[PDB]
């Protein structure tokens, strides 16, 4: 019955103040001690800051100064007063870790913070040089910010999909490859890339 | 002091203080609610202050 | 004010028992509100475990907790695929002296399953992607345990730069990888050579796909 929705993750530029929302839904206003917490890529969790039913709020160490946490009836709120580079990350809330009932975390928000401006992905077609079974796919690249998404046939192909993670350049954008293994009774398939952060959407058919 | 009365004597700490820790979800009386959090959604104990 | 886990990788084979261990240089608050969440990627973590030992509704009795004021152990049993993961303790402290919350480094498990050797696919770049300036080969190695390395060869000469690899998590079912390969050149360097070839070695053995610039 109870959940948690992260929103508010973007991408901006450095020193741009940002407010991360989680709303919180089948849980009584003040019976929980609720806490932000951050993941930057590849890394390990980091404990940000708590607001306790109470009303009373603690933060990191590191976190003093540079966030604030806050709450009302049906929301929580973490400001980020001064974003850098290293404040990139997958930001979650979370109910309190001790309690016997369950554990509630969100999906999560992903902030980007970069001077680098937001780029749309270019999308080629991956096929073996030109049989009863092939694999096929999309090489999605030069993107930013995370993420992407990308569907074949519209959501309809999902036997034998494999989407890689996604590698930085040096450059600072991003780029992932899908492959698909069809029969030769497939028509030719078609990878549905789209980037939220651009409003764009690329539909690339792909054939042996 | 408190008189607590458990859901299924009950060991207090815990229920976490203000600010505090624990492992129990706790709410009570008006005085319970001044030194200690209060959080009936669920609570595991209700305490109240000990007359006498 | 640290707290140190088990080093990763720790390599569990399919139906052995593995420890994690996490040690905390103070004692956390009433010695047992230490809690243990599992990580598979993309998505938030699971709790497992709460006062130290409490199994949290929902999760598989082949997790236990143990331990008390500044060490505590997850220990996994029966080992399954599904169990590759990275695994976190996280500490209560008073929050006016210390960090209220504090998370270990977490501990990757890599699960042993059945080895397999990889298959491995070329792809030509797109005909539209030489007249953009950039060109990029992808390599991909399929269902394959345990880790390959990829050495990418053009007209024999081993390549060191521009080579970035993706490798795909765990699979839940066998244990087994995928890894994408990816070879960036420009355009003029592309066109200089005739014979792309990607390489993929487990062990002693080696897989190779090769294709000739433009030809099929």
């Amino acid at each position: 019955t109870g959940s948690l929705e992260e929103s508010g993750g973007r991408l901006v530029t450095p020193g741009t103040p940002l407010t991360l929302t989680c709303t919180v839904s089948g849980i009584d206003p003040n019976s929980d001690h609720m806490s932000w917490v951050r993941q930057a890529p590849g890394k390990g969790l980091e404990w940000i800051a708590i607001i306790y039913a109470s009303g009373t709020t603690y933060y990191a160490s590191w976190a003093k100064g540079r966030f604030t946490i806050s709450k009302t009836s049906t929301t929580v709120d973490l400001r980020i007063a001064s974003p850098t580079t290293e404040d990139t990350a997958t930001y979650f809330c979370a109910t309190y870790p001790n309690y016997p009932t369950d554990n509630l975390w969100g999906q999560g928000t992903l902030v980007t913070v970069s001077g680098t401006q937001p780029k749309a992905p270019s999308v080629f077609p991956l096929a073996p040089c030109c049989s009863s079974t092939v694999t096929l796919g999309c090489l999605v690249k030069g993107y930013l910010p995370e993420p992407v998404t990308v569907t074949w046939n519209s959501g309809t192909l999902t036997n034998g999909v494999r989407t890689f993670p996604s590698v930085r350049q040096s450059s600072g954008l991003y780029s992932l490859s899908s492959v698909v293994s069809v029969t030769s009774s497939s028509q030719p398939v078609t990878c549905n890339v789209a980037h939220p952060a651009t409003n764009t959407k690329v539909d690339k058919t792909v054939a042996p | 002091s408190f008189v607590c009365f458990e859901h299924k004597s009950f060991d207090i700490s815990q229920c976490p203080k203000i600010g505090g820790h624990g492992s129990k979800k706790c709410t009570g009386d008006a005085a319970f609610c001044s030194a200690y959090e209060c959080t009936a959604q669920y609570a595991n104990a209700y305490c109240s202050h000990a007359n006498g | 004010t640290g707290m140190t886990q088990t080093p990763s990788p720790v390599s569990a084979a399919v139906g052995g028992t593995v420890t994690i261990n996490c040690q905390a240089s103070q004692s956390v608050y009433n010695n047992y509100l230490l809690s243990w969440y599992q990580q598979k990627p993309g998505q938030p973590p699971k709790r497992l475990i709460y006062s130290a030992s409490t199994l949290a509704s929902g999760v598989s009795s082949r997790f236990k907790g143990s331990g008390s004021g500044t060490q505590f152990t997850l220990t996994i049993s029966d080992v399954q695929c599904d169990d590759a993961a990275t695994y976190y303790c996280l500490g209560s402290y008073d929050g006016n002296s210390a960090d209220c919350l504090a998370f270990g480094g977490g501990t990757e498990v890599v699960v042993k399953g059945t080895p397999v050797a990889p298959t491995v696919l070329i792809f030509p770049p797109a005909a539209d992607q030489v007249a953009t300036g950039t060109v990029t080969i992808v390599c991909v190695a399929n269902k394959y345990f345990p880790d390959v390395t990829v050495t990418w060869e053009v007209d024999g000469t081993t390549q060191t730069t521009g080579i970035e690899n993706s490798k795909t998590p765990q699979n839940s079912a066998d244990c087994t990888y995928n890894l994408s390969s990816t070879l960036t050149l420009t355009s003029t360097q592309y066109n200089s050579h005739k014979e792309y070839t990607c390489k993929v070695t487990q062990g002693t053995t080696s897989v190779v796909q090769s294709f000739n610039r433009g030809d099929c």
